[PDB]
């Protein structure tokens, strides 16, 4: 289930990316004017969502202007949540890539430092268990990715619509 | 005659690899048989990573401490 949650995140992220790019493409196309009736392709999605580079340029990098240029505007909160989501997502990487034993030994050294000063907590400091570490990493990964998409989508669709 | 730490007396662990090394524990019982290599059974307030706080130690791996010659604050 832990791995299936990552793959659900991937699946739903691609699904919402497809929907958002199609929605923006349709909004731009219906903004032809009235006279413009040959949309050819145009349809930025239909013309560019065929490459990974097409996505990376015309959807992510293109629409990120709204969320990264939101400082000093009411969408500055979306910008800050964008940054915080990236931070939480890299912290997830921290939890997912690492293992319990190392952190246990680090906590052993820190606890020696505590005992040296007569601090000695009795609820013995133990690092997160293997499953607990995986769960924390997955929670942070989902939070960071979903929050990044949340901030990006909301800033892009509120500033431009 | 009795050999080893007295029952219920605090001892300091001299086993370098023990989870309670140089810490303090209470002696539960000492096996009065010469063939037992680790007779001194010591109980600790702290549990190790295996969630067990009782272990047997050799006679030379425990230092019996007097009633007031150790540090009560660990
Ligand atoms: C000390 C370790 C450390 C730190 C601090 C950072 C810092 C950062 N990494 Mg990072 N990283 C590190 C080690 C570290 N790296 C290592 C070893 C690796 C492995 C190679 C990585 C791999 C990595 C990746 C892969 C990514 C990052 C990213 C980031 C950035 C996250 C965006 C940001 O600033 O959000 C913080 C900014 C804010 C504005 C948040 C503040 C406002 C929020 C809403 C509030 C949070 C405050 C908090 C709640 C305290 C308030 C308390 C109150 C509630 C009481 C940031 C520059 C991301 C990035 O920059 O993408 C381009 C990213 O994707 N890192
Ligand atoms: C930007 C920084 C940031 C953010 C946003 C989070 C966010 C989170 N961390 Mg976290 N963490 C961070 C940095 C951060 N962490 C750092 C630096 C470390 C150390 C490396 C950790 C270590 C860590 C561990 C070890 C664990 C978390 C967990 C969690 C989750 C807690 C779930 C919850 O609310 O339970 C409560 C659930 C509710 C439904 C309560 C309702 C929601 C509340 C009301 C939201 C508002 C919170 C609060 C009111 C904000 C104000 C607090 C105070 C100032 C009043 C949450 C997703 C835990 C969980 O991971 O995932 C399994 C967990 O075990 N974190
Ligand atoms: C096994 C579990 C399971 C099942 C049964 C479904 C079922 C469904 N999901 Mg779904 N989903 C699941 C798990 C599952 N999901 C999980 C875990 C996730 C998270 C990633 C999702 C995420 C998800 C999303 C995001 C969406 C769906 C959608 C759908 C619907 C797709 C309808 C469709 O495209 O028709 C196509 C299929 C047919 C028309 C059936 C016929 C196809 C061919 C012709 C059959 C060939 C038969 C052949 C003769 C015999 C073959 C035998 C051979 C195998 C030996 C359908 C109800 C979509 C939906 O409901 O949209 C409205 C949608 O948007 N799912
Ligand atoms: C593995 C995670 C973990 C967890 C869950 C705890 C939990 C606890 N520790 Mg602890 N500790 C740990 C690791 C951990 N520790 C490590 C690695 C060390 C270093 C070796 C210590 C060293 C330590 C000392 C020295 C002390 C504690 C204390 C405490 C208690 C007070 C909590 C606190 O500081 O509130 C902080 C405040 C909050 C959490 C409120 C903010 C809410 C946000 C949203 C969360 C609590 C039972 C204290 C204690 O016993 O209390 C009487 C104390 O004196 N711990
Ligand atoms: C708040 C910060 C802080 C804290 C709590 C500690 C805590 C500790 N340090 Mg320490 N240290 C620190 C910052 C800190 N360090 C920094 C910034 C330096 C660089 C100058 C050092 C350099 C340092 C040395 C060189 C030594 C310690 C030692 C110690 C331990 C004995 C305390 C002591 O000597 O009291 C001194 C009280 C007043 C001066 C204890 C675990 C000693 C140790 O662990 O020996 C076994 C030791 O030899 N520290
Ligand atoms: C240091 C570099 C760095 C790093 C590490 C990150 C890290 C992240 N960014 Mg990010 N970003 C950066 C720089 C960086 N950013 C810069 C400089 C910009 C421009 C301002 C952006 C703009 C940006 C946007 C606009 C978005 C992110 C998102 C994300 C998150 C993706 C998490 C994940 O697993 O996605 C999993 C990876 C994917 C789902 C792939 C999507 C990307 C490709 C191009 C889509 C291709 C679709 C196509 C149909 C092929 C599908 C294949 C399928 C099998 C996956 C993560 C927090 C996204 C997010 O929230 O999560 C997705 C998001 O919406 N970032
Ligand atoms: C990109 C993904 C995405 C997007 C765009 C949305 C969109 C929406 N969600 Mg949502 N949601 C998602 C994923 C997403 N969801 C997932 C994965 C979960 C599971 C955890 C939820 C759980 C959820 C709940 C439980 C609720 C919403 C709500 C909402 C609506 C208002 C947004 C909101 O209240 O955010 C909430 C944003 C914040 C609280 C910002 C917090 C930022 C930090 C903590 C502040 C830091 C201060 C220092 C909106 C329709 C709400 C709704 O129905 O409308 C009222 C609502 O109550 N969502
Ligand atoms: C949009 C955002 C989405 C986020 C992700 C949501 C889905 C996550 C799905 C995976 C995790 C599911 C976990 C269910 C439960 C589950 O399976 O547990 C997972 C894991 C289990 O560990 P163990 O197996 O070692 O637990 C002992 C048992 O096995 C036997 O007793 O426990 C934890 O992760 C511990 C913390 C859970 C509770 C966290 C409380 C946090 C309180 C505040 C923390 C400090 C402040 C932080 C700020
Ligand atoms: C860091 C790490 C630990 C150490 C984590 C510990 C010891 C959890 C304790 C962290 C404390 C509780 C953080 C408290 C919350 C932070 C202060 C941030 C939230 C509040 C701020 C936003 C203000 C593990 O135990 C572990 C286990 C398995 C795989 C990977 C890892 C892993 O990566």
């Amino acid at each position: 289930v832990f791995l299936g949650l990552f793959w659900m995140y991937n699946s739903i992220s691609v699904v919402i990316f497809h929907f958002f790019w199609e929605y923006q493409s349709n909004l731009a196309s219906i903004k032809a004017s009235a006279g413009g009736s040959i949309r050819a392709l145009a349809s930025d999605f239909e013309l560019n969502s065929i490459n990974t580079n097409g996505w990376l340029r015309n959807f992510l990098w293109s629409g990120a202007a709204q969320v990264i240029q939101s400082y000093g505007s009411p969408l500055a909160a979306y910008g800050l949540t964008f940054l915080a989501s990236h931070f939480v997502w890299a912290l997830s990487l921290m939890f997912l890539f690492s293992g319990r034993g190392y952190w246990q030994e680090l906590i052993e050294s820190v606890l020696w430092a505590h005992h040296k000063l007569y601090v000695v907590p009795h609820i013995q400091p133990r690092a997160l268990s293997i499953t607990s570490g995986r769960a924390v990493g997955l929670t942070h990964y989902l939070l960071g990715g979903i929050g990044t998409t949340w901030s990006f989508f909301l800033a892009r669709i509120v500033a431009t619509a | 005659a009795w050999v080893g730490p007295k029952k219920g007396s605090q001892v300091r662990i001299l086993r370098p690899e023990s989870y309670w090394f140089q810490q303090r524990g209470t002696v539960v019982n000492v096996n009065q048989k010469t063939n037992i290599k680790y007779p001194v059974t010591v109980k600790f307030d702290f549990v190790n990573y295996a969630n067990v706080n009782t272990n047997g130690f050799a006679l030379w791996e425990v230092d019996e401490l007097k009633e007031g010659e150790y540090d009560p604050d660990l």
